[PDB]
């Protein structure tokens, strides 16, 4: 279960408000998976009292982006079990809800997930995982980019396995680090969107299987 | 930080470790709220509940119960949250629908009602402000660490505090 609650003495318009809490809650909260498990309980509420009188709405919304992204990061840290957090950033979606699209069956890629816990170089399985949308027909694997940290891995330009077989290694370094980042371009228009996950221990399944949670 | 915030904290033996686990957020003055939930088919009834709530973009409040969920409880579960939101809101002067509940932890576990009865009668507003912290480790369950957060905004204070990192992907609306 997510819960997160949000507390304000900014006076704002409801209506703007209502809006802008949306916007921010779906590229924050409604932008993470750890499990992929949807809870029965989830809930993000804000409270806005105006006892400090009357906030410009955009430097608000920056601030609440500001905050749930810290507190969605934070989550990911943590998630259960977890070593790493994957922030995987899709670009050139056809449009910002494929991108997501994207972005979650990625991050949700039990695959994709020990590998990186792993710190294995296995691009080719975020390749199955676009693979994965298959009915997603305008992505073409001819002109879809790779990426781990600031290593493309995908397409292969030229011959053969030296130029994998260095810069895979490369992609081994970045995986070391607390915090792995997926690069994804589908070469079709602008549509873009980072998901946020982690990746999957042996903690993850020791938790959920000792303990009744 | 923010103005009008109170935060009550507490032990309702949710899990038998005497735990803070029963959380009041509330406001010592009126709120305009903006809420999404969960889209499950097993919503728990602390959901249903909240959208009511919610209805008129007003609410003052959340209690909020930690280790254990309350869902998928039947008439029982559904009986309790009534009984607990109500109770909430009338021990602190509050009209029902502005005071929202919800609950996170085991599924299919029934509240430990007579210990929750006895802690409400005592329910009452806590003096001073903020505590946020308090509130960030009351609602916590498999999370290992609190996660709260802190903005300043045009002469205005923005807290948040969040919760879960298992049995997590968030499709609300
Ligand atoms: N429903 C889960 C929440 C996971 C967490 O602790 O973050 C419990 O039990």
């Amino acid at each position: 279960t997510l819960l997160t609650f949000f507390a304000t003495d900014a006076r704002l318009d409801p209506a703007e408000q209502d809006r802008l809490f949306r916007r921010v809650m779906d590229r924050t909260f409604n932008a993470v998976s750890i499990d992929t498990d949807t809870s029965t309980s989830d809930t993000a509420v804000l409270f806005a009292n105006g006892l400090a009188g009357e906030v410009d709405a955009g430097e608000f919304e920056e601030a609440l982006h500001t905050a749930a992204l810290a507190l969605v990061k934070d989550i990911a840290s943590d998630g259960e079990g977890a070593a790493k957090l994957i922030e995987v950033q899709v670009t050139g979606a056809r449009d910002d809800a494929q991108a997501k699209r994207v972005g979650k069956t990625v991050v949700n890629s039990p695959l994709v997930k020990t590998a990186v816990h792993g710190c294995d170089p296995n691009w080719g399985r975020v390749a199955m995982a676009i693979g994965k949308c298959s009915d997603d027909t305008d992505i073409d694997q001819e002109r879809v980019t790779i990426r781990f940290g600031e290593v493309e891995v995908y397409p292969p330009k030229a011959r053969g396995d030296q130029a994998d077989d260095a810069l895979r290694a490369a992609v081994a370094e970045h995986l070391r680090g607390d915090e792995v980042v997926i690069g994804i371009d589908l070469a079709i228009a602008d549509g873009a969107f980072t998901v946020y996950g982690c990746d999957l221990t042996e903690g993850y399944v020791r938790l959920n299987s000792e303990y009744t949670t | 930080t923010p103005r009008g915030f109170v935060v009550h904290t507490a032990p309702v033996g949710l899990a038998d470790d005497g735990r803070d686990d029963f959380t009041v957020l509330a406001s010592t003055a009126p709120a305009t709220v903006s809420a999404v939930f969960t889209r499950s088919r097993f919503a728990g009834p602390s959901v249903v509940l909240c959208r009511e709530a919610v209805a008129d973009g007003q609410a003052r409040g959340v209690v909020v119960l930690a280790r254990n969920a309350n869902v998928a409880t039947g008439l029982e579960g559904e009986e309790n949250a009534r009984e607990v939101r109500e109770a909430v809101a009338r021990a602190l002067g509050l009209p029902e629908g502005e005071m929202l509940i919800a609950s996170t932890g085991v599924i299919g576990r029934q509240y430990p009602m007579e210990s929750i009865r006895e802690h409400l009668k005592t329910l009452e507003w806590p003096a001073g402000e903020g505590g946020f912290d308090r509130a960030a480790r009351a609602i916590m369950t498999t999370d290992t660490r609190p996660k709260e957060v802190r903005v300043s905004v045009g002469g205005a204070t923005l807290v948040g505090i969040a919760k879960g990192v298992g049995m997590l992907e968030p499709d609300m609306a």
